[PDB]
RNA sequence: GCGCUGCUGCAGUUGAAACGCCCGUAGUUGGCCCCCCGCCGCCACGAGGAAACGGGAGCGCUCCAGGCAGGCCCGUUGGACCCGCCGCGUGGGACCGCGCAGCGGGCGCGGCGCGCCGCGGCAGCCCCGAGGAGAGCGGGCGGGGGCACCGGUACCGGCCGGGGACGGGUGAAACAGGAUGAUCCCGCCGAGACCGCCGGCCGCGCAGGCGCCUGCCAAGACCGCCUCUGUCAAUCAAGGGCGAAGGCCGGGGGCUAGAAGGCGAUCAGACACCACCGUAUUCCCGGCCGUAAACGGUGCCGCCCCGCGGCCGGCGCGCGCGUCCCGCCGGCCGCCCAGGGAAACCGGGAGGCUCCGGGCUCUGGGGGGAGUAUGGCCGCAAGGCUGAAACUUGAAGGCAUUG
């Protein structure tokens, strides 16, 4: 059965990327996805998006400009400490230039830059780049 | 390593078919395995013929035919040239 | 058909976006209301008196109308069975069949399909249990199924 | 996916390492316990005994000799491997006797051979084999 | 040329109903002269008033009359 | 070293390894939604509680391994600080899962209770209805199942009649049949098996498997639907059921073929291949056994995915109405761009994976010894499930290339 949401979402993207399409479909409309969504957005990587209810789980329409390589969820959301991030950072992504990890905490969804500028931590959600 | 992606029958949707015997042999083989021929022949061959029709009495006379179905086994269709060892590249052609 | 098969169809029914009435209904909730009552009283099942509204009334949906569905109106006029109505028809295909049997003790398919109506009744039963729509005493037996069919129907 | 990987899941996963790492032949060899027991040197480094008789694609024989273990009484051979030293052995000769290379295994060409012979009489066999030593006490 | 958000509403008809981007009926009310209005796929017995018995023919998908 | 014990982070078509299949309890995992209340986990801070060791500030034992010293005019000279917690407190409150039983006022004491009073104060008291699941109606579809009934030639045996010398069988022969009239032709009689040409990159069934006529009984997936319920679900030790052929127990029946056995050839030998005779068995009923290359040698559920084509069932659209062509759902197949792989090859994944995390279960760790011994359980038995060690050994294996 349907499960993780996101992992199926994010699945679906980067495959109608490598094709270099330019608008995909997702059936699911969870808050969790709509963050991630937002955070993809601010930071430069996937423009806009649209929510289309239906009464039924409602569907999303996003657009795409190239620019994402990767992108992906952690299925068990392990607990982060605040003072141990760098271990995770260079287990995950290419570089220490670039590329967000996110958690989710008690102050909200954000990015692991910000978590380490507040000294907090919490739970792993995924990652792109 | 796999040979032939039907491997070596027509077989499916399916578990089990039905059985038959070979010809020459009388060897048991699946339906689906077996190797079959339809031929129509008259019962006397094309040199006596008009011989046989000078010498029949009724008028606009036809010779009647024979129908049968010949099915063979995979060693005694090799051994009697009914099918030929292919080439690699030629086993994957499906034309009479 | 899945639960005790393999089989993945998707054959459903997509009800509209929009709740809001027909512009042609010319019935007030009460009208159906009692509509209801009188097919109930003579011993329908909600879908079949979902259907005769459908058809002959011509009201695709009945909540869009009284705010409320079938059972729930039949409950508040204290009419509802005591057995809801898939749990009663699982029953009575689990009679059938142990029917059928007796009269023949030579047929495995039957007992195949048995067992797996009886796998789905302990389940629905034992949901319905939980939610308090039940007795905690009621329980399903083969020996006297007929009897809780007929009595409670 | 194949393995587990729920959040609640840790007693399933020390049950399955504990079961399933005893098919490895070296954990099994070194915590099983049969090994030890019928191992005639019973994790020692090396063990003194008493010889009791000297015996010998490639076609060379090899020099060995029978001993008997002063603390186990079982018999076992172990090969003398440097030239000459088959003279510097006498019959009923106390000696001190280690292990080849490969721990349990045979090693080389020679079969039915596990050990080797290090000292007679309390004297290094390479320290007699280079002349340091004498063995005019025995 | 072509954008997800404002399909075109007659290649919208030739889909399932379940995977379009917003899912409907496929049925509908229609007006019959003998004045009474019908299911377009209606599958039990329908009556009119004039009339002494049935006029409906069910079938698997749509209705006859 | 070793990503050869793999949580990070192995492998499971062919190298070692997916239980024969289904149901199913513990166990694990569980779609979306309510803006602030309480509780659990979670994160941060804090208290409290031994040092040494370890980290670490400062000090030139001649350096160092070390030690906590030491200088003059020393912070009160200094020896700071951190680190063995599944418990306690404060805050956060996103994520993770629970909250069935009206409220507001007066009598009514400071509060809280247990009750009595206007309903006269409240919008008094149901998210929606998941390309989740189940139930229901209508439609046809199918070698799907069980029971009784039933036709047809053919093998075999017997009989009436005719006729007159061989017949059978093989690579070639020889054993068995023939003046007691064989083989051959025709007709009749008896019994028991079987269900052909149609018959298929057709179809049905959980799998094993499924094909005469007629009739009866229950069942099932799919399609169509603005019909009902409201999470009732996924996978699974233990447990339960089904399960080819052969085999066993007790009864029936007794034509074909045919283990064992016998006999003739062939051979150096041939107790085997070939010829002939032939017992159990093959058929029915009731009951055991519970194994197969039980194979797609590929576990179940779920999402995305280049393009072309064939067939099956149901539905809908359009027209010039043909069993036309344009689509939808589900199923069975072929070729194949990317991609993947040791490659053969897969591509309705063996893809989306060293850029290495969707959930559940099972199996494997060089080759032999060995699926052996010893125990346990099941079984009338044959045997099945479970399942070592000592010892030995340097290769055994996979795909492909040239000869
Ligand atoms: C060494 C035994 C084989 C020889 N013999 C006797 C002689 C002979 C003569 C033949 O005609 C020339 C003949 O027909 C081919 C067979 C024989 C037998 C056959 C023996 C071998 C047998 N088994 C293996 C191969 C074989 C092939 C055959 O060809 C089809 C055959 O004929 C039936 C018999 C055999
Ligand atoms: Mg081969
Ligand atoms: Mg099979
Ligand atoms: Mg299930
Ligand atoms: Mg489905
Ligand atoms: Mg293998
Ligand atoms: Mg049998
Ligand atoms: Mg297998
Ligand atoms: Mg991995
Ligand atoms: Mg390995
Ligand atoms: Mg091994
Ligand atoms: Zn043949």
């Amino acid at each position: 059965v349907r499960i993780n949401v996101l992992r199926d979402a994010l699945k679906s993207i980067c495959n109608a990327q490598r094709i270099g399409k330019k608008q995909v479909i997702v059936r699911p409309s969870s808050k969790v996805i709509i963050e991630f969504l937002q955070l993809m957005q601010k930071n430069g990587y996937i423009s806009d998006f649209a929510v289309v209810d239906n009464h039924r789980s409602n569907r999303i329409v996003v657009n795409l400009i190239g620019r994402l390589n990767k992108a992906g969820v952690i299925s068990p959301r392990f607990d982060i400490p605040a003072n141990d991030i760098e271990k995770w950072v260079v287990n995950l992504l290419p570089s220490r230039l670039f590329g967000h990890i996110i958690l989710t905490t008690s102050q909200g969804i954000m990015d692991h830059i910000e978590a380490q500028h507040r000294q907090i931590g919490g739970k792993v959600i995924g990652y792109f780049y | 390593p796999v040979k032939r992606r039907n491997n070596g029958r027509s077989k499916y949707n399916c578990g089990h078919t039905n059985i038959v015997r070979c010809q020459n042999c009388h060897r048991c083989v699946p339906k689906d395995k077996v190797i079959k021929r339809f031929t129509i022949r008259n019962i006397v061959d094309n040199t006596i013929a008009d011989d046989v029709l000078n010498a029949c009495v009724i008028q606009g006379f036809a010779i009647p035919k024979l129908y049968n179905k010949v099915q063979y086994c995979v060693s005694c269709s090799i051994h009697n040239h009914i099918v030929r060892v292919r080439s690699r590249e030629d086993r994957k052609i499906r034309t009479p | 058909g899945r639960m005790h098969s393999k089989g993945k169809g998707i054959s459903r029914s997509a009800i509209p976006y929009t709740r809001a009435p027909a512009p042609w209904n010319k019935y007030t909730p009460e009208d159906v209301c009692e509509q209801i009552c009188k097919l109930a009283k003579k011993g329908t099942p909600p879908s079949r008196i979902g259907l005769i509204l459908r058809d002959q009334f011509a009201i695709g949906q009945v909540k869009n109308v009284t705010g409320s569905k079938i059972v729930r109106i039949l409950k508040a006029k204290g009419l509802a069975p005591e057995i809801p109505e898939d749990l009663y028809c699982m029953i009575k295909k689990a009679v059938a069949i142990r029917k059928h049997l007796e009269r023949s003790r030579r047929d495995k398919d039957s007992k195949f399909r048995l067992i797996l109506v009886e796998s789905r009744i302990h389940r629905l039963a034992r949901y319905y249990r939980q939610a308090r729509r039940l007795p905690p005493t009621f329980r399903y037996k083969s020996d006297q199924a007929a009897a809780l069919l007929a009595t409670y129907a | 996916m194949s393995k587990t990987s729920g959040l609640y899941t840790a007693r399933k996963l020390r049950t399955v390492r504990r079961v399933n790492r005893w098919a490895d032949k070296k954990y099994r060899k070194a915590h099983l316990g049969t090994w030890l027991k019928a191992n005639p040197l019973e994790g020692a480094c090396m063990a003194r005994g008493i010889v009791t008789q000297k015996i010998g694609p490639n076609s060379a024989v090899r020099k060995a000799v029978r001993v008997q273990l002063t603390k186990n009484s079982k018999k076992i051979t172990a090969f003398v491997p440097r030239d000459g030293s088959i003279t510097y052995i006498d019959n009923n000769d106390e000696v001190l006797v280690a292990g080849f290379g490969r721990a349990g295994r045979a090693v080389g060409d020679i079969p039915g051979c596990r050990f080797k012979v290090i000292k007679v009489a309390g004297i290094g066999l390479l320290a007699l084999f280079l002349r340091k030593r004498e063995k005019r006490a025995r | 040329n072509v954008d997800l958000l404002y399909p075109d509403p007659v290649e919208e008809q030739r889909k399932h109903k379940l995977k379009r981007l917003v899912q409907g009926p496929n049925s509908y009310f229609l007006e019959i002269k003998c004045i009474v209005v019908v299911y377009s796929h209606a599958n039990t017995p329908v009556f009119c008033p004039g009339c002494t018995s049935q006029i409906s023919i069910p079938t698997g998908g749509k209705c006859a009359f």
